[PDB]
């Protein structure tokens, strides 16, 4: 099977020391990302909430969001 | 207002099942339900440092979340226990 | 799956002998097995830093392990116990 998780990640250029894994930053930037060149697909979820005397305070937690990604939300009354 | 308030308290109670009598020792069981409420702003605090809009404490006593939190609550007792 | 999803949690229950039925108290006692599974990858883990398949947590509650651990666990309880 494949696997998943988060992992750091440490590129040098001419930097021997960097095959220890202890290689601390240095020196000027030569790489970046690539996918801040491009753009994905979209994903939309509409949801109904209610306010009541007792729970006038409510928070939702969000997936994670890669590098570049963009984030917007609404909210409109039912009524009145 | 000038002089310090009470603070206060709501109170109900239920009963589900008359479970036992006892005749020579003049003594019964009962099961039931208990429900407080209060209002105290020393106990507030802002969303912002936990992320969470309630906040619980679980299988304690009033006595021992007081004592944990070192504020005074409005701990109880039966008085015929 | 903007937003988020519930933790799906399958359980199953047998029941191998009553033991007892009260009928003033109106109370039985039963002796059975319960079982329960789901799935959460904040609880996976790297083999290389144990050497392990299999991490095992005995003689404890899901409440205790999950204040052990710090993280939210599928606790639960018999109602009329």
């Amino acid at each position: 099977t494949y696997t998943t998780g988060s992992f750091q990640l440490i590129l040098g250029l001419n930097a021997p020391q960097v095959i220890s894994g202890e290689g601390e930053p240095e020196g000027e930037v030569f790489a970046s990302l690539a996918s801040l060149e491009i753009k994905p697909e979209a994903h939309v979820q509409e949801l109904e909430i209610r306010l009541d005397k007792d729970t006038r305070y409510l928070t939702q937690h969000t997936r994670n969001l890669q590098p570049g990604d963009t984030f917007h939300a609404l909210v409109e009354p039912i009524g009145e | 207002s000038v002089f310090l308030e009470s603070d206060l308290v709501t109170v109900g109670l239920a009963v589900d099942q008359i479970v036992g009598v006892d005749q020579r020792s003049e003594n019964f069981s009962v099961v039931g339900t208990l429900k407080l409420s209060w209002h105290d702003p020393k106990l507030g605090f802002s969303p912002d440092q936990c992320g969470c809009t309630v906040k619980s404490f679980e299988d304690a006593s009033i006595r021992a979340v007081a004592g944990e939190i070192n504020l005074p609550l409005p701990s109880f007792s039966f008085y015929n226990q």
